[PDB]
């Protein structure tokens, strides 16, 4: 049985760390909903 | 139940011990998560009860309550905000330039971070704060990274 606990409010926060590159990557989306790299 | 707007966790007692699979959005009464997070089972807030209303599992998402309201669409150009709410952890804001996934149907923003499974269905923000999308539906890169598409559903 699944259940929901309240984490936070949904709000944009000027003191976030920022990281993280931002690839173009082609890929492929199959019937399931999986994507898959495509090269 | 509890139906203030805000991001929620997703939790189950099925496997050892309380385990989050996962986590949503509440927004005007209605609850938005993934699909892959609650295979379209009910849920319980409380003593109250969600029941699913949409959903779809190639897009990956499903509603519950009424019909998917999350709307905003990543601009293509600014950075955004991943609200991470990890397993047993306190959420966070992660600021983010989104890259691209290029597909035969379309491109999609993706965000480039390395988070457990259990932060599925985590929402991704503009400036403004409105959620683009769930974060937690992608595609893991050659070390072991992981790199989720930006998922936004249809408001009817
Ligand atoms: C505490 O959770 C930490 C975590 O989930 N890390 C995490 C998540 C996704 C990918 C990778 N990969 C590599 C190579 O480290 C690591
Ligand atoms: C469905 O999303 C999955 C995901 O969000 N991250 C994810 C995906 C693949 C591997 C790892 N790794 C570790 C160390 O947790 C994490």
């Amino acid at each position: 049985d699944m259940y929901i606990e309240r984490a936070g409010d949904i709000t944009w926060e000027k003191d976030a760390e920022v990281t993280g590159n931002s690839p173009r990557l082609d890929v492929a989306l199959d019937e399931s909903g999986d994507f898959s790299l495509v090269e | 139940g509890e139906t203030t707007d805000g991001v929620y966790r997703v939790m189950t007692r099925r496997l050892l011990g309380s385990t989050q699979v996962g986590v949503g959005v509440m927004q005007e009464g209605v609850f938005h998560t993934m699909w892959h997070v609650t295979k379209g089972a009910a849920l319980r807030s409380g003593e109250g009860r969600l029941d699913p209303y949409w959903g779809d599992v190639k897009q990956d998402l499903v509603s519950y309550c009424g019909p998917w309201k999350l709307d905003a669409a990543w601009d293509g150009l600014s950075e955004v905000q991943l609200l991470a709410v990890p397993p047993g952890e306190r959420a966070k804001n992660i600021q983010t330039l989104p890259g691209i996934f290029k597909t035969k149907d379309g491109d999609i923003g993706a965000v480039a971070l390395d988070y457990p499974a259990g932060t599925s269905g985590s929402p991704i923000l503009d400036k403004c704060g409105r959620v683009i999308g769930l974060y937690g539906n992608g595609v893991v890169i050659k070390n072991g990274s992981y790199v989720s598409a930006i998922t936004q559903g249809k408001r009817e």
